[PDB]
């Protein structure tokens, strides 16, 4: 659930691309219904570059799960 | 105590009908460095036309780590991430981004075109802890 | 400069991400100064999924240059 | 009958105030397969409310390879790429996407809500050679 910003059941490169595009203003929101639940990977109730970094660590295999 | 970490936008002189670069700087970077950033820059689109934005000299692996986009006329989104999340935090004070603008010929001498941070900018250090920036806003002074 | 849709001098995952976003109907204007020159990798003067696929091949190392 | 390579949208029956699925199909795919696609689907947004779109059963590794987005009410953008550009071309005829709509209660029985391809759809085969589709549009027949 967290990390799956397109709500398609997988967390992958496309969720990273969506997050990057969101932070650059190329998306108004995310396809997932619950944007904060999908995009907030550190629990601060904001979606920002810290969340982007956390997603990167996950896709690099540097972490295994999000600390919700 | 007030932080020494600063995000600042220069104040520069510009001539209507010409172009100008507006540097955006970081200074007082703490020992943990900067691993993430995202913030909005607003500019006076009645006077300035955004051309492009370039990563500044302090930015690590800028081709990958840095992005900037015009969301709408007058509003830029800026993004930095150390894509390694290991070896590529920013540690050096200096220019973070250079913003390139054309200045409309209609713009009047003696007036200013504001270039500012909109909202509270987000920075993360190498531990992915938020760090607060002291912001100084800038402008193109038209002459 | 073909492939460099954000106009930053490098061709990488971020150019791929922008093109995905374009093809899904979001960003209308790439940051590059010349969208067709940056985005058209097969010479049809259009940016579409063929260009997206070519860029993927380049980023996978399956091709080394564009046509 | 339909021969050759076809992109077709089904004609389906639907009840105002209920939901409906509209399949989008490929048929006559050659041995060279389909490695990429992008196209626009327009629908009558005065009668149908788009909920979501699901990859059809012919789509290979859909969690990575497939995307669909509502650009505006009445306009969907569909995207497929074999991200491996090797082992994931589509070779099998059948359902490419399932489009899920709520049918407005105001939609009149005996009328139809068109669902159509807008423009010429783009397909590439396993060597990224362009492949031209014969297009057949569809509809929700309201009853
Ligand atoms: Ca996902
Ligand atoms: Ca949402
Ligand atoms: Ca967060
Ligand atoms: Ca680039
Ligand atoms: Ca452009
Ligand atoms: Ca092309």
């Amino acid at each position: 659930k967290p990390g799956d910003v397109d709500g398609n059941g997988s967390i992958n490169i496309n969720d990273f691309a969506l997050m990057r595009n969101y932070l650059l203003g190329n998306l108004k929101d995310f396809p997932a219904e619950d944007d904060i639940k999908a995009g907030d990977l550190n629990g601060d109730k904001s979606i920002n570059s810290l969340d982007f970094a956390i997603m990167r660590m996950y896709l690099l295999g540097m972490i295994t799960k999000f600390s919700v | 105590m007030q932080t020494g970490f600063n995000l600042s936008i220069d104040t520069v002189e510009g001539n209507p009908g010409s172009s100008v670069v507006v540097p955006v700087k970081l200074s007082g970077i703490s020992k943990n460095g900067i691993s993430t950033a995202d913030f909005t820059v607003t500019y006076d689109a009645t006077k300035l036309e955004y051309i492009s934005g370039d990563a500044g000299s302090i930015v690590t692996n800028p081709g990958v780590n840095f992005g900037i986009n015009k969301e709408s006329d007058g509003k830029l989104k800026v993004l930095f991430l150390d894509y390694t999340m290991s070896t590529g935090y920013i540690s050096t004070d200096g220019v973070f981004a250079n913003l390139n603008f054309n200045i409309k010929s209609s713009a009047a001498i003696g007036s200013k075109a504001e270039v500012s941070i909109s909202g509270t900018p987000t920075f993360g250090d190498s531990t992915l802890t938020p760090v607060v920036a002291k912001v100084t806003n800038g402008a193109v002074n038209l002459e």
